[PDB]
């Protein structure tokens, strides 16, 4: 047997080689907070929300990009893990605009949910926030780039699954904007799925925009009939 | 040995550092370079790596990692992939110009070091990532590369040993973050200079996915001298696990800012009073010294008296060695303005890939601008310290830590000046 | 100051641009400098090559560089926008950069900057109306021991004084080319008060070698 | 003899815009054949 045993919160579990920390933590039925990791996209490791602490190791590792080894003990509820989560949440909410009432992601927002669950309760940022120029990328995806957090799921989706290679990250530093650098109309057969993978309200559905709110919607499962994929 | 320094001209690694002799092949070969290279290449990579490991040579980039172990990381059998050696000649750190002097005045020493290092780890070819702004330096380096190529020293059957070795020079595009080894690897491959995550290490996946080792100019150009003179010759200098000779770039409010070679564990006071020509206005005018460029915290006069300029004594003085870049500030300076400009420089050189640096460096810039103006509350100063603790250790690369360290040092050493400035502003404006 | 592009009559994909055949051979050599299967690694100098063709990069070298290397154009857009050397706006014939980093402001680079401003009669980032000089500020350029300094086109001018920089300006306006070197007593990096080290001549080959080598 | 009062890096004043590129063009004839990955691009 090539499988190795690792430890999470003092509990042993048996994982495969090449398995990251987050996959083992999901194997023991816990969810490490994340913004840029996706189970169907490549690992970017830039949001730094998934930082956890391995014991006897004075540096936090990214659980979405660190392979495990035999004998490792992972503390997912220690003090420094919560401190790192609060710091990353504060940095993410430092430049986020006060647009929650007028944003369609409200009620199903990842940023709000993990800010309540793992972030702090007040903002120490007393300066003026940034403002990003909006873009027009088609008649289906309403775009407001001021609310983006540079998670780069746009980029990986456009370069790996859709394979259109139109989206990119222009500029350097905090002024870097996720866009196409020109008035490029991003149209493809799988464009609207980016609205699924945006954790913030930067990309929204244009026909659905300013129409409803997720907490008052009943969900009924069904099958598509427009195409024969089912 | 206790007194360290006073290095003779017979032990200096880089002759013609000042450009007073010929830098071409006929001048370099007359100064001792390109001598008995064939026997060095023929003796064995294991012997070369052992000679480097016994010498105690450490990281000349500023990281402080031992060079022998890191070079021996790739001493493994291949899996069908080529192996690569890359020389980091970006040198975007403020206060640092030694690699510029090496690539402008001793290019053939760099080429021989590339050949020796590539033999040591079995590299197929060598890539030199020159800085974009160093156009004349890159042209001189390529002239020396062509002169070494036409002499049969490198290329097919390099130095008559049957071992092929190719060398390349690639120019940058004006980015300090490209100096980071993983961002340099990404920049060579044709993407933006955005660093990778370790693991996987460059020894496993580097440029083009090949096993690749990235080393500084100053730690590559000394390798043929390391093999020739011997490991114990380099181990004779400095303290234990602090061997070698270092190039120091002294600048700031100094009578004669200059680049000079010296021993590792020389006291800072002796070096700055001997080679630099002394602090302007005497010793009593000195206010602070940054010992490693923009990446290290500053130290005041109370710590600058009896500090040894090696890794252990500087890490004992809650700062770092850095790239041995001595930036000197006297009493006629606005120190908070200097740290604010350093933080603004860090803001203008940050790739923005990972969140804590991308937000906290801008936040630190705003806070330090308000501190230079003085428009804040005193407790916010302590709050700024906490912001540093939310950056140091939570980043992809070490630029965020390199921005958090000078702010921590400035606060820890000159909180009274900061608080008196802002309370003076509050009194005189409200 | 903008990281997005808008279609202007002076900057559009329909703007004519092409490479000379000698530049095509240079691009071929640059491509051959890299391993097969990694042609995109040639996208860094070749685009810079296009800058040396024009002095600035409109969106016609971007598409051409993307076309001649089989890469998507958005990669070239990312490379051009991420790096500060690639001018996407038409700069003057002599691009002047002044270092205002801490080891350069320590040696009063602000006086030199104000001298350039009162000589050329422009502001920070502004272009002279004869399309000759462009004055911006950048980070450390590697001449800290010879601070203060400027960089004009591809030439370094170190250890400058206000008289020195105004002489450089009024000699550049006359059509000649100045001397890219420090203007103080020292030549490259030695102390101005004589050689503190390397006064002895070098010892040549076969010195201090070990047995068995 | 021995000279120590002259700067020997006087060639760098005489460099044009295309000196690096034409130097690379001239030096390309001395280089080894590059290794192959099996495909002309990772997008293939
Ligand atoms: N030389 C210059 O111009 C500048 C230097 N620096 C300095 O550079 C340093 C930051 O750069 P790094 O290379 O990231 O420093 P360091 O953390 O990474 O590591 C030094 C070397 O050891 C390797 N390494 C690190 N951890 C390893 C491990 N667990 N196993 C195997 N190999 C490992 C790295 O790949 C690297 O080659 C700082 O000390 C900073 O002060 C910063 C700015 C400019
Ligand atoms: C932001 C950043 C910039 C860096 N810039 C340089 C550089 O310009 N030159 C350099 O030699 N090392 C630079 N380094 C350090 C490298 O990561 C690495 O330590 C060095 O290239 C090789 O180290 P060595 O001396 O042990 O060979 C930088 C590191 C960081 C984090
Ligand atoms: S995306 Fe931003 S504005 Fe919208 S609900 Fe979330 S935090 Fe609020
Ligand atoms: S717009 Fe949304 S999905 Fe796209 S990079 Fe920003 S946060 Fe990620
Ligand atoms: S710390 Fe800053 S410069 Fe380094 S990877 Fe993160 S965003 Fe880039
Ligand atoms: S989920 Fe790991 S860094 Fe984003
Ligand atoms: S700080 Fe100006 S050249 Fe380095
Ligand atoms: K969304």
């Amino acid at each position: 047997s090539n499988l190795i045993e690792v430890f999470v919160d003092g509990q042993s579990v048996m994982v495969e080689p090449g398995t990251t920390v987050l996959q083992a933590c999901e194997k023991v039925g816990m969810q490490i907070p994340r913004f840029c990791y996706h189970e169907r996209l490549s690992v970017a490791g830039n949001c730094r929300m998934c930082l956890v602490e391995i014991e006897k190791a004075p540096k936090v590792v990214a659980a979405c990009a660190m392979p495990v080894m035999k004998g490792w003990n992972i503390l997912t509820n220690s003090e420094k893990t919560k401190k790192a989560r609060e710091g990353v949440m504060e940095f993410l909410l430092a430049n986020h605009p006060l647009d929650c009432p007028i944003c369609d992601q409200g009620g199903e927002c990842d940023l709000q949910d993990q800010s309540m669950m793992f972030g702090s309760d007040r903002s120490r940022f007393l300066e003026g926030k940034r403002a990003v120029e909006d873009k027009n990328i088609g008649p289906l995806v309403k775009t407001i780039m001021t609310r983006c957090i540079q998670c780069t799921r746009c980029i990986r989706f456009a370069s790996e699954i859709a394979g259109v290679d139109d989206l990119g990250t222009t500029g350097r530093g905090n002024d870097m904007q996720v866009g196409t650098y020109i008035e490029k109309m991003f149209m493809s057969e799988l464009s609207g799925n980016i609205i699924d993978i945006c954790p913030v309200g930067a990309l929204t559905s244009k026909p659905y925009a300013f129409t409803a709110r997720p907490w008052e919607t009943r969900k009924t499962e069904s099958i598509d009939v427009m195409d024969a994929v089912g | 040995k206790t007194s360290f320094g006073s290095l003779k001209d017979e032990d200096r690694i880089f002759t013609n550092l000042y450009g007073r002799h010929d830098w071409r092949l006929k001048g370099a070969q007359s100064r001792g370079d390109w001598y008995k290279t064939k026997e060095i290449l023929l003796k064995g990579p294991d012997w070369i790596l052992g000679e480097v490991k016994t010498s105690g040579l450490r990281g000349r980039g500023g990281a402080g990692f031992p060079t022998g172990l890191k070079w021996s990381f790739m001493n493994k059998p291949s899996d069908g992939r080529p192996k690569y050696l890359v020389v980091n000649a970006d040198e975007g750190e403020p206060g640092t110009c030694k690699d510029r002097e090496i690539i402008r005045h001793d290019p053939h020493k760099l080429v021989e070091g590339c050949l020796v290092g590539g033999r040591a780890m079995g590299a197929r070819a060598a890539y030199i990532y020159i800085r974009g702004e160093f156009y004349n330096e890159a042209s001189n380096l390529q002239v020396a590369i062509r002169e070494a190529y036409e002499a049969g020293l490198i290329g097919k059957n390099a130095c008559g040993s049957g071992y092929d070795f190719d060398v390349f020079v690639v120019r940058g595009a004006g980015a300090y973050i490209c100096g980071e080894e993983t961002a340099l690897i990404e920049s060579i491959e044709g993407k933006q200079g955005k660093p990778r995550l370790k693991p996987p290490f460059p020894a496993d996946v580097g440029v083009f996915g090949c096993p690749t080792t990235v080393a500084n100019v100053e730690t590559v150009a000394v390798s043929p001298t390391i093999c020739r003179r011997g490991g114990a010759w380099f181990a004779s200098f400095g303290r234990e696990r602090n061997s070698g000779t270092k190039l120091f770039n002294i600048s700031g409010h100094v009578n004669n800012p200059c680049t000079v070679e010296e021993e590792m564990s020389v006291p800072l006071k002796e070096l700055i009073e001997k080679h630099a020509g002394g602090v302007t206005g005497g010793w009593d005018n000195l206010l602070a010294v940054i010992p490693g460029g923009s990446s290290t915290p500053l130290i005041p006069k109370s710590v600058c008296e009896t500090v040894l300029m090696d890794f252990d004594a500087l890490i004992q003085a809650q700062t770092g060695l850095g790239t041995a870049a001595v930036i000197v500030m006297d009493r006629s300076t606005d120190i908070v303005k200097a740290i604010a400009r350093l933080i603004e420089f860090y803001k203008h050189e940050s790739c923005g890939q990972c969140t804590p640096c991308r937000e906290g460096v801008d936040w630190m810039n705003k806070v330090m601008a308000r501190f230079v103006r003085g428009d804040a509350r005193p407790a916010e100063i302590d709050s700024l310290w906490e912001i540093s603790k939310q950056i140091e250790g939570h980043t992809i690369c070490a630029l965020g830590d390199g921005a958090a360290w000078p702010v921590q040092g400035l606060i820890r050493h000159f909180r009274p000046e900061l608080e008196e400035r802002m309370q003076r502003f509050a009194q005189q404006h409200q | 100051a903008l990281f997005v592009h808008r279609d202007t009559p002076k900057n559009n994909p329909e703007t004519p641009f092409d490479f000379t055949p000698e530049n095509y051979k240079r691009i071929e050599a640059i491509v051959k400098n890299y391993p097969e299967g990694h042609k995109a690694a040639a996208v860094l100098p070749v685009l810079d090559l296009a800058q040396r063709q024009n002095g600035w990069l409109p969106i016609s070298a971007m598409n051409k560089v993307a076309e001649i290397l089989q890469v998507p154009p958005m990669r070239v857009y990312e490379v051009a926008t991420f790096y500060t050397m690639y001018n996407r706006k038409p700069v003057g014939k002599y691009h002047i950069q002044v270092c205002t980093t801490t080891p350069c402001m320590l040696r009063n680079s602000d006086s030199i900057l104000e001298a350039i401003q009162k000589k050329l009669g422009i502001k920070v980032g502004e272009t002279t109306p004869d399309k000759l000089f462009t004055l911006i500020e950048v980070e450390c350029l590697g001449a800290c021991v010879n601070a203060p300094m400027v960089q004009i086109n591809d030439n370094y001018y170190e250890d400058l004084t206000p008289k020195d920089i105004e002489e450089i300006i009024d000699e550049l306006k006359a059509g000649k080319i100045p001397k890219p070197g420090p203007r103080s007593g020292r030549f490259s990096c030695e102390p101005a008060g004589g050689l503190t080290s390397l006064t002895e001549p070098p010892k040549g080959p076969g010195f201090g070698v070990q047995a068995g080598l | 003899p021995f000279d120590n009062t002259t700067y020997k890096n006087l060639q760098h004043h005489d460099y044009s815009t295309y000196t690096f590129l034409d130097l690379n063009l001239d030096l390309s004839k001395f280089r080894m054949p590059q290794p192959s990955s099996g495909r002309e691009s990772p997008r293939h």
